This record gives structure tokens, sequence and C-alpha cells, in this order.
């Protein structure tokens, strides 16, 4: 077999930079190169075939040079939706090998979230467990912290955090709590907050509701 | 107008088997040469298979060597990847692709392979909504199913921006739980209501909550 | 051989210059009659050209042109036909030797021509050419008229020195003393069309032309219709004598000469001649030896896939998407077949589309083409050239620029996949710059040629010494280590055993899935109905008559699913019905209805 290494394994960078990924041959792979843009849990697009030459509809930024046995994909000046795995491979040898891929990722300005407080359904009632789901916004950096409330007692362990893909346009960031709670320690209580700490936030957010009362 | 639409994948047993569909348009399968590539959950792309049909020569990763038949039908002009003898790290997300000057141009959209114990269950959906601005959040919440993955559009895909369906959770029962939102006027609540379409392929459910403001 | 073919390429750039002096090379080496036109074009300085000096007779015309060589050893050329003609008008052009020490042909050194049979000559440009205005050309000419069609550049670069001192009269073809003109017409007696002297003894025989050693007709330097083993003749051999001669009954008329049969390639006609190509009315019959000759149809003739240069197609250069519905079940092609970047670009001037890969299907049929096969553009989708799959033959009959009958050239195919070709009936295989291009070296071209004439030019294509692992190189059950592509179903020869189209290790004899008997090297599958046997072999033939064992029943001589219960073996035969025994053969019934008879018996007849 032959092994292609791509450096660096992440990389950030802000919008309009000059963002450059090698690719590196372990033994000599001619001009036969592709390069593949993967957008989280979609299919990969082919954006450089044999090296240089560039695949039909892709924008002008994206170029690509071989030295020897090291490949470099080149962006000009990186847009928003250009936040991707990229992944070189190689048709020489057989069989064919993909490099472990290069994360990129998109610098952007502070940015405040969006706090949504969400009671559990009333449909949902009528099965013995309550899912009470908190929504942080549209944020950038990533690193929040949220905290459950439950009659003023700080919950511990019975939470889960789900995180948003970078958006396309924005590069923001979208985050959902949810507190997994039985009927019955649910009925046990009324006041219902979420509190949010963000790096655009000077003081905490909290979003409440009162159980079936306003 | 050249397409692969692949089908076939799911759930199935550890030591179970399962066949997987690549079906084209555009061009023939026969006179081109199909390849496989999988990608287990936050992992790099992995050659699998691939196959000249017209001249007959078909390859395999020595991974899955044995255990995988790579075949085509020249009439339905699909290609197919018997899987058998399957495992844990059999579980991936399979891609069919297309060789072209020395790269792979069109791919399919890739279907998910789960090798796993557990039995399919479905999802109930219960909605979030707003209370009593300028601009507010409301959304679904699908909630105890197996495996992934569940589709979340809104009327019939008709409202795409303000969207945000966040990747799906592992609960501690082994089941999975995912949340999808968007935000729209604090001005829209009551004379315009939105319907989340919730499907889940593996149980055959097609709920359509139409979320309200209560 | 003496006899070769010649190029027609005229004054265009060779399509490959890395290996063009090789195709000359191989062309011409040991041939003495061109049976075609002689173009020694685009020849570098330092270029090794003594393979051209057997050449004695050129049919067609002699192009030398675009050369930095000092000279070419033409010494033995003693008579050019002008069959055809360069620019319609010339049988010898020397143009453009040279720039506008130093590159540039300096002497013609043609010592030996003595006669141009028809056409003029056309020398220009050639900066270091010297003595070409010194010959008398009326000489060489068989015509005076010839002298009209004729001109003679003198412009120079040099100054040039004498003829030798030991020169006639001050005509010569270089400076050399055997370089002097010899005249064979303009210096001869009353009659007379050629003559070795000025005396009446000395002329040739009016069959000869060039000249004579000798008055008899077998003393020919050339013969002027006809050669007929070593005697000159007006025609090839209606009885009106009571009588029977030597040399051998009647020939047929190929080139300039009398033979007793056609050579390999060529195709024999009523009228007593050779030819690449039959007359209209007329089909192409194989005889039992493989020997082809035209002959006229009894039926009207039968339908006829014609392919470039032939027929309708015959201005038509490019298999386009105009024309590549016409190949629709082709077996044998008629003609040639060429795709260039045209074809899958197509022509936006026409209203032509680009030809999609997927309609080369229509080629999945065919078996022979008689003209040439020509790739110089393919899909990028393609790995392989698969669409011909089943070709046989490439008759060559007529040969792309004159030369090649298989030209494979900047493709970016993985391997060939030609799995069926097995004959390049004449000319040469060009396969060059490809440069993904593996199992060029895998094949045996030595068995897909004819005569040892003809080779394979290649350069530029994928290094030997990198098709060497999986997908690479041939599969290790490849006979011989020969084979068009990768994987046990791209073998020219089969190391072991076939199962279709794929070469196995064993046929499931003894053990297996179902089993198979071996015939002549195939793997094919016993009846359904045998018993599979431990260890041992199952079935001798397909048949059901053939197991060892039956798997159910048996109803002598066969193996059944079930006894039969009132099936008539063909009309007017009497139903049979049976019934199984407790070993498991079928057992006849007894008295015919009231008990139609099965196992324990049933009504209803
Ligand atoms: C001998 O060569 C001369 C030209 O001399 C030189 O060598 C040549 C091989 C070329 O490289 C030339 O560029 C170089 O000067 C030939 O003389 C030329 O003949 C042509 C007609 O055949 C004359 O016609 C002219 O054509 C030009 C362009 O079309 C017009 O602009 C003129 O009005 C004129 O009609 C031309 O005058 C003449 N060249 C010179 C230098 O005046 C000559 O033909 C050649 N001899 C033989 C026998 O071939
Ligand atoms: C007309 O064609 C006949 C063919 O029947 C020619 O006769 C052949 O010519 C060769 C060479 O001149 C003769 O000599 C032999 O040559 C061979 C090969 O060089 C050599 O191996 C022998 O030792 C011998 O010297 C021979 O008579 C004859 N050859 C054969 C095999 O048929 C004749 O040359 C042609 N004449 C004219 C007018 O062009
Ligand atoms: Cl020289």
């Amino acid at each position: 077999d032959i092994q292609m290494t791509q450096s660096p394994s992440s990389l950030s960078a802000s919008v309009g930079d000059r963002v450059t990924i090698t690719c590196r041959a372990s033994q000599s792979v001619s001009s036969a190169v592709a390069w593949y843009q993967q957008k989280p849990g979609k299919a990969p697009k082919l954006l450089i075939y044999s090296a240089s030459s560039l695949y039909s509809g892709v924008p002008s930024r994206f170029s690509g040079s071989r030295s020897g046995t090291d490949f470099t994909l080149t962006i000009s000046s990186l847009q928003p939706e250009d936040f991707a795995t990229y992944y070189c491979q190689q048709w020489w040898w057989w069989p064919s090998t993909f490099g472990q891929g290069t994360k990129v990722e998109i610098k952007r300005t502070v940015a405040a979230p969006s706090v949504f407080i969400f009671p559990p359904s009333d449909e949902q009632l009528k099965s013995g467990t309550a899912s009470v789901v908190c929504l942080l916004n549209n944020f950038y950096p990533r690193e929040a912290k949220v905290q459950w409330k439950v009659d003023n007692a700080l919950q511990s362990g019975n939470s889960q955090e789900s995180v948003t893909e970078q958006d396309s346009k924005d590069s923001t960031y979208s985050l959902s709590s949810t507190l997994t709670l039985s009927k019955a320690d649910y009925e046990k209580h009324k006041v219902y907050a979420c509190e949010v700490t963000h790096q655009g936030l000077s003081s905490p957010v909290t979003k409440s509701f009162n159980r079936g009362e306003c | 107008e050249v397409q692969l639409v692949e089908s076939g994948g799911g759930l199935v047993q550890p030591g179970g088997s399962l066949r997987l569909s690549c079906a084209a348009s555009g061009f023939s399968i026969w006179w081109s040469w199909i390849h496989w590539v999988r990608q287990a959950p936050g992992k790099g792309l992995e050659w699998v298979a691939s196959i000249s049909p017209s001249s007959g020569w078909t390859s395999y990763a020595d991974s899955v060597k044995g255990r995988f038949t790579i075949s085509a039908d020249t009439s339905k002009n699909t290609a197919y990847l018997q899987m058998n003898s399957l495992r844990a790290e059999d579980t991936a997300v399979y891609y069919c692709a297309r060789w072209w000057s020395s790269a792979m141009d069109y791919w399919g959209q890739g279907t998910l392979v789960t090798v796993s114990s557990a039995s399919t269950k479905g999802p109930s959906v219960f909605p979030l909504a707003p209370s009593s601005g300028g601009t507010a959040a409301l959304g679904c919440l699908v909630k105890d199913y197996f495996p992934e993955p569940v589709t979340v559009s809104w009327n019939s895909g008709a409202l795409t921006s303000g969207v945000h369906t966040f990747p799906a959770v592992l609960q501690s029962s082994g089941l999975y739980s995912l949340s999808s939102v968007v935000t729209v006027p604090s001005s829209s609540l009551g004379t315009q209501t939105y319907i989340c379409n919730v499907n889940h392929k593996p149980s055959n459910t097609k709920v359509d909550k139409k979320v309200e403001p209560k | 051989t003496q006899v070769c073919t010649g190029t027609d390429m005229k004054l265009r750039l060779p399509a490959s210059p890395e290996t063009h002096l090789d195709m000359l090379r191989h062309l011409y080496q040991g041939c003495q009659v061109v049976q075609g036109n002689l173009e020694l074009t685009y020849l570098p300085t330092n270029a090794s050209l003594s393979f051209l000096q057997d050449i004695q007779e050129v049919q067609g015309y002699v192009l030398i042109a675009h050369n930095q060589v000092r000279q070419v050893p033409l010494q033995r050329l003693r008579i050019v036909r002008g069959t055809q003609l360069f620019e319609d008008n010339y049988a010898l052009a020397v143009l453009d030797n040279g720039d506008p020490s130093p590159g540039g042909l300096r002497e013609l050194q043609l010592r030996s021509l003595t006669e141009i049979l028809k056409g003029g000559v056309l020398i220009q440009r050639n900066p270091q050419l010297c003595y070409q205005d010194t010959i008398l050309w009326k000489d060489i000419f068989h015509k005076n008229n010839q002298l009209a069609l004729t001109l003679i550049d003198t412009n120079r670069s040099r100054a040039c020195h004498p003829c030798s001192p030991m020169c006639k009269g001050s005509r010569c073809w270089g400076e050399s003393s055997e370089d002097c003109q010899s005249l064979t017409r303009t210096v001869c007696a009353g009659g007379c069309a050629r003559c070795k002297g000025p005396l009446p003894t000395d002329c040739c025989h009016e069959q000869c032309a060039a000249g004579c050693t000798g008055p008899k007709h077998s003393d020919c330097l050339a013969c002027l219709h006809f050669n007929h083993s070593g005697i000159c003749e007006l025609h090839c051999p209606n009885t009106d004598t009571f009588e029977s001669m030597p040399n051998p009954e009647g020939r047929y008329t190929f080139g300039a000469s009398c033979v007793t049969a056609c050579p390999y390639n060529y195709l024999s006609t009523d009228v007593g001649s050779c030819t690449l190509v039959c007359p209209l009315h007329n089909q192409e019959v194989t005889a039992e030896d493989g020997t082809q000759r035209c002959e006229k149809c009894s039926k009207p003739c039968a339908r006829v896939c014609y392919g470039l240069g032939m027929e309708h197609l015959r201005e038509v250069r490019a298999v386009t998407s105009a024309n590549i519905q016409e190949f629709a079940g082709c077996k044998k092609i008629f003609g040639s077949l060429a795709f260039l970047p045209e074809s899958f670009d197509g022509d936006p001037a026409s209203n032509t589309a680009p030809l999609q890969p997927e309609q080369l299907q229509v080629f999945e049929t065919l078996e022979e083409i008689t003209g040439y096969l020509y790739i110089s553009a393919w899909p990028d989708s393609l790995p392989d050239l698969s669409v011909f799959q089943n070709l046989q033959v490439i008759r060559g009959r007529i040969l792309h620029n004159g030369a090649y009958s298989l030209t494979l050239q900047g493709l970016g195919i993985s391997w060939l996949g030609l799995r069926s070709l097995r004959e390049l009936g004449s000319g040469l295989a060009l396969i060059h710059h490809n440069t993904h291009l593996c199992f060029v070296h895998t094949v045996p071209w030595d068995q897909l040629f004819r005569n040892p004439h003809q080779a394979l030019l290649h350069t530029a294509n994928r290094p030997e010494d990198e098709c060497v692992g999986e997908g690479l190189a041939c599969h290790q059950l490849c006979a011989r280590g020969h084979c068009w592509g990768p994987g046990p179903t791209q073998c020219v020869n089969c190391s072991q055993f076939l199962r279709g189209q794929e070469c196995v290790e064993e046929c499931r004899v003894l053990q297996g899935l179902p089993r198979e008997y071996v015939n002549a090297r195939h793997c094919l599958p016993c009846h359904p109905e045998c018993q599979p046997q431990n260890g041992s072999v199952t079935c001798f033939g397909p048949e059901a008559d053939q197991c060892v064992a039956c798997a159910h029943y048996k109803d002598p001589p066969f193996c059944v699913a079930r006894c039969p219960s009132g099936v008539k073996p063909d009309l007017s035969y009497m139903p049979i019905w049976k019934f199984p025994d407790e070993e498991g053969a079928c057992q006849p019934c007894p008295i015919n209805c009231t008990h139609s008879c099965v196992d324990l018996d049933d009504k209803g007849c």
C-alpha cells in the first residue's frame, strides 16, 4: 500500500484568508492526485483532479499544485461556505488511497446567542416522561455553558447537549440542551429556568416558564 | 443529469448480511468504473470495493475480502454491494462513485448501514410551542428512535431558512433523540401555522405535527 | 519479403516524432518494390537510413521533403511508375530540405534512376542541394511532354564541386565517380525506347523499362508492364493452338508482376487480379484455407456495414453522433473506424451533438474490421476499450496514414481490454502518449501480427516497471503472463480452466456449490437432478441421463424430479403414466383405464 498524509489535521481561518493544505505521498504517485471537499454528512465533492486541473463548476478560488510528492490544495480567499473536511486521493498505485483529511473552520467575531425555553408538550405529558428544551440560537465562538434550574436547584448529569454545524452564511453555531425528567419529578416543581454563559454575554441570560400558569 | 441514487442501507444484526444498490442515470454502469467508499462515524474516507463490469475486473479492500461481493446488472443499470458476515466496525455511511479522468466525479447521496443488536424503534414527535418579542422560535422534538437517521423538513420542504435541525444524541436508553427548531416573526403567530415533516424510514413513520402558539 | 506498402501522409508533420523513423525503418527494411508512395519526410540530421538501400522500384511517387539529413541512400532505385502523383503532377518531389554543419540534403544520389513513367519532377527550396540542374531529366522521363511538368529550383547557399573527372559529360547525381548519370534513352539508335548503348544491337526488348543488360526480354532492368518470373510481358497469362508448353498455367496480376496466388491479406478476382477491395455486385467468401475471393452475388447482395473511407462515409473523417447508429448490430465493418477529439467534443458549427460514451455500445457485436482502428480521443468515463471486447481481426487493408492498422494515442485509459483480438492482418500498431495505460507490454503482439515485417511502436505510456502490483499486472492464472487488463477475466490464454469468461484454479468436479464436468478446459454445470458425490465425479455431461446417481427418482435413462404422469413425448403417442419404487425407479402402469394408476391408483379416464 501507499500513504497519503495531510497537514494540518485541522486549521481555522477568517473570511478572505489564503488557506493552503498539504498532502504528502509516501512514494512517487505521479500527477495522479485528486482533491475533495466534504461538508458534514454529505457526499464528497470533487474540486481538483490530476494535481493541477480543476473540475467544472468549481469556483476560481480552488487551485492545486504539485512539487515532487508534495501536493497543495490552496484556497486563494476563504469564504463562509468553505467550511468542510478536505481529502486528497492518489490514483497511481492500487488500491487508490485517501489522506486522513483536513478540517477547515471559519473564524469570525463574537456573537451572542438567542436563548429560548420550551415547555414539555401536553401530548408527551400523557406518557410518563417530560423533556424541557433550551435553545441557544446563532452564536460564536462554540464554547457556551448551559445550566438548568428547577426551583433554583442546579441540575447535574441529567441533560445532554447537541451542537449545530457551522452555518454556511454567517458561520454561527446553535446549541440545544435537553432536560429529561420523569412526570413525577416534573410535577413536584413549577418554575423552570435555563441559564446561559457565553463570551458575547456580559451577564448570564435566563429564560423561564411557570408550569401551566400565566 | 448524470446521477447516482443509492439505496438498501439500514439496520442489521452482527453476522447478518445486507445488499446495497447504486442505480445510475446519465451513463452506463457496464462500461463505467464504479467504486464503493465508506465512512465510519467520525472517521476518514475508506475505499471498499470496485467493479469494471464490462471487463469483469472486481477489486476488494483486504478489510472486506471474502465477505463482500460487488456486482452489476446491466439491464437495470445498477451496481450492487453484497455484504455478508457484518460486524460492529462495518457501521458506516457507504457511498458509490464513478471513476473519471483519475478521480471520482459523480457520487451517490450515501446510505447508512448500522450493525447493531437493538431492534427498530419508531419516533414520537412532540411540539415545542412559543409563549407570551420581535422574533420567536418554534420546533419539533423527535424522541426515542432507532436507528439513525431521521429527516425533518418544514411545510413539505417549502420553508428552509431559519431552520436548525440538531444532530441526534444517543440517550442512556440506547435510543436516539433530536430537536428541530425554526425562528419566525412574533407577529405571525395564530394566522400562520407551520408543519414539521418527520420521517424515520426504518420504522415507516410519517408524522405531520402542526406546532401552534399555546 | 521484397514487396512493401508505402505511406500516405504527404507533408503532414509526424504524429509521434519519437518513433517516426522506427516506423520508416520497419516499413522499408529489406523492401525492394514499394507498392505505393515512398515518403521520406522530417528526417533529423544524424538519422541512420541504411534500411532504404534495397529499394529498387516505386509504384507511386517519391517525396523527399522537410529533412535536415544530408543524404538519403536511394542508390538502387531504378524506376518510379507514378501510378499516383504528388500534387497530382509530380512523380519525384524534393521539397524544403534545410532551413531558409548546416542542415539539408546535399546531393540526390539517385544513381540508378533511369525511368519515370508518368508525371514530372518538382525540386524546390533545398539550400544545400547540388547537381539537380546537371541531370538530363528528359532521358529519365518516358515521354517528352513530362518535361512540361518540371520545375527545378537552383537557388543555393553553397558552391558545388564539379562532377567527378571520370564523368561522361558533366552530368552526375553527386561528387562520386559512380555518381554519373547513365543515359538510356536520348542516346539510342533508330526506334528503341531504351538502349544499353548507341548501336542497333544495343536496344532493349520492347518490354523493358529503365534499360537492360541484353536484347532478350529477360535482360530487362525493369518491366514496363508485368514481371512473369524474370520475363517481362505485356499481359498476365483462351488458347488457339493444339499444344502445351512450360511456364506455369495462368497467374494473378499483383502490382506489376504476375504471381501464382495472391499474397496473404489480398483478394483474388474473377478478372484474375489481387485487390484490397471488391467491385460492386460482389461479396467476399472465405475458403476453408482462410483464402479470400471476390465473387458476383447470386441473389441480390445482402446488407453490408460500411465503415469510414467506404461508400457514403468515404469523405467522413471520424465516427460522430451523426453516423454512430449506422454501426448498430454490425459484426463486420467494411472500412475503418476513427475516433477523434471532434467525436466527443462535437463540432458546434454543424448541428451535431457531442457523442456520448454509452453510444459506443453499438460496437459490442463487432468482430472484424477490414480497414483500421484509430483512437485519438476516448471518453474519460471509460477505463478501457471494452466496447471492442469482441473484435477478433483488424485486417488493415486500409491503413491510417498509410502505415498503421491500430493507433491508440493520448487516451488515458488504464488498460486495453481488447480480449478477443487475435489478428492484425497487416500494418504497424502505434500506441503512444497514454500516460495511464498499462498492459501494453503484456500483450503478445508477435502472435497478432502475420508477416514479421510489422511491429508495435510505443512511447510515453505508463512505464513498464511501474506496472507491477495488483490491478497493474497480469493475474496469476493468466498463462505465459499474457493479458489485456487486470483480473482473471482478461487473460489471453487460460492457465487452468475457464468458467465462462473467468480463469479458475479448479472446476467443481469433486466438491463445490453446483457440481461440474470439464469439457475442453471449460467448467460446465451438471444437471440439477444429479446427486452430488463424495470426492468422486458427479456427472459426465450436461444431460440428465449422464448422472452418476439421481437426486430424486429415476426414469430410465433420466434422472427426474417426478415420475411421468400422463405426459406424451409427442402427438400420436399414447400418454405415459408411472409410479416410484421403494428404491426410487419409476415403474410402468398396468391395464389401461378404470384404474388409470398412480402408486395406489386413481379413477377418471
Ligand atoms: C529563388 O528564390 C527567390 C527568392 O529568394 C529567396 O529565397 C527563397 C527560397 C525565399 O526564401 C525568399 O523569401 C527569398 O527572398 C524566388 O524569387 C521570388 O519569386 C517570387 C515568385 O515565385 C516573386 O514573387 C513575389 O511574391 C511576393 C509575395 O507573394 C510579392 O510581394 C512580390 O510582389 C512578388 O510578386 C518574388 O519577387 C521573388 N523574391 C524576391 C527575392 O524578389 C525564386 O522564385 C526562386 N527561384 C526558383 C526557380 O524557385
Ligand atoms: C522479376 O521478378 C522475378 C521474381 O520471379 C525476379 O527474379 C528473382 O530475382 C532475384 C534477385 O534478382 C534472383 O536472384 C536470387 O535472389 C535471392 C534474393 O536476393 C537470392 O537469395 C538468390 O541467391 C538469387 O540470387 C532470382 O532469379 C529470383 N528470385 C526468386 C526467389 O524468385 C526478378 O529479379 C525480377 N526482374 C525484373 C526485371 O525486375
Ligand atoms: Cl546527414
